[PDB]
């Protein structure tokens, strides 16, 4: 890192006001169809959102004996931004190993952990449940067939975005990105804290995203003093936030943290999810950071759209017996 | 005859405009899907049909697409 | 050595 990051989180030019507080019983499908969900929402509690989140003591060990100890878990090393692997109990040990003892900074955003105990114990906002693709879009037999709870492709059944836990030991660090495919995200602070530098998707950030991506200059550039308006804002504990389609954001940890958050795909932002996805395109994003079947799920939407308004259907007649054994149950 | 909001008619125009001029071997069309070409002709006539939805029918609070 | 998808990290 050629930038000093706490003077980033001690500034006071970071003063833009992006982010809209909501009262929970308002964030329902009638506020996606007027507003296409373009603005990035914090709910400081969670009345009215319809989620359900584990134990509030719950510990990255009860993480573990949910998805299994020797379950590979990518980590990032916080210095470099790259990828690393190492199994669930390892993980485990690292997030209980005192801080001084601690020779490395890394940090868990990418434990999906759909198909596992934990599945049942965190639900996501109600409303994010009406529009979600996955949900809503993909055929349904496909997604319940699910059965291997990593992220193996060749397993995949759907797409395996929905929920994500986040394990953060204080320091952590997750430089400027953008969400894969142009999923929206929410995000809920189950115990402990986040700041959030964020930049709205407009066509010059976009491009000044995809140059600082295609530059090889990123961990020397903090994305934020580049633009001409930036917020930075901190989660605090319960707190829910939802980031639209688009909006580049950096993350830091100022304490040990879990979090619980997923991503989606909506049908009142796809020409922003679009472009993200030909962004990813361009820059050479590796397959494995992107969003699983992605033009899959395109297809699968507009077969719904024609099939709802019109009931005409474009799916084979054995998918289509398949959705109707699904409608007797 | 339904009203959908204008997030969703130019959306889907994008979509379709997207996978239609993508290459057979980026298309990407799924195993469940029978002819993606009768299905894109069948999206335009339908955007072509609901574009005068009138923007306050089309707040109806409950999505379009919803499972039986 | 499972090729895997849907890992969210910056690029
Ligand atoms: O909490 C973090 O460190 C990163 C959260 C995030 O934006 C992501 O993982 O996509
Ligand atoms: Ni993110």
């Amino acid at each position: 890192r050629t930038f000093d990051l706490e003077e980033k989180l001690q500034t006071n030019k970071y003063n833009a006001n992006f982010v809209t507080f909501m009262e929970g019983k308002d964030f329902n499908v009638e506020y996606i169809q007027r507003g296409g969900l373009r603005d990035p929402l914090i709910f400081k509690n969670s009345d009215g959102l319809g989620i359900k989140m584990p134990d509030p003591d719950f510990t990255v060990n009860d993480v573990k004996m949910c998805v299994g100890s020797r379950r590979m878990v990518d980590v990032m090393d916080v210095n470099t931004q790259k990828g690393i692997e190492m199994t669930m109990a390892q993980w485990t040990r690292y997030y209980e190993t005192p801080e001084e003892e601690r020779e490395k900074l890394y940090n868990v955003i990418s434990l999906e952990f759909s198909h596992t105990r934990l599945e049942n114990m965190v639900q996501r906002p109600s409303t994010v449940d009406f529009i979600d693709w996955v949900d809503n879009m993909w055929p349904r037999h496909l997604k319940e067939s699910q059965t291997e709870s990593t992220n193996a492709i060749l397993e995949m059944q759907y797409p395996k975005v929905q929920k994500y836990c986040l394990m953060s030991v204080r320091g952590c660090y997750t430089d400027f990105h953008v969400d894969f495919g142009g999923t929206s995200v929410w995000y809920h602070i189950h115990q402990g804290g986040k700041v959030f530098w964020l930049i709205p998707p407009t066509a010059h950030n976009l491009e000044l995203y995809e140059n600082w991506l295609l530059s090889g200059k990123q961990g020397d550039i903090f994305l934020g003093d580049r633009v001409s308006d930036c917020q930075r804002i901190e989660l605090k504990q319960g707190y829910t936030f939802v980031i639209p389609s688009g909006w580049i954001h950096a993350v830091y940890t100022p304490t040990d943290t879990l979090v619980f958050g997923g991503n989606f795909l909506h049908s009142f932002n796809i020409p922003m999810q679009l472009k993200i996805y030909s962004i990813e395109d361009r820059t050479r994003v590796p397959n494995k950071f992107r969003y699983p079947f992605y033009y899959e799920m395109c297809w699968y939407v507009l077969e719904r759209y024609v099939y709802c308004i019109t009931n005409r259907s474009h799916l084979t007649k054995d998918f289509q017996k398949e959705s109707l054994s699904m409608d007797m149950e | 005859q339904v009203h959908l909001t204008h997030f969703e008619l130019e959306g889907l125009r994008c979509l379709v405009d997207k996978l239609e001029s993508l290459p057979l071997h980026k298309k990407c069309v799924p195993t469940g899907i029978e002819d993606e070409d009768a299905l894109i002709a069948d999206v335009k006539i339908l955007l072509e049909e609901l574009a005068s939805s009138d923007p306050k029918l089309a707040l109806t609070g409950v999505p379009i697409v919803q499972w039986p | 050595a499972p090729a895997t998808g849907g890992v969210k990290k910056p690029h």
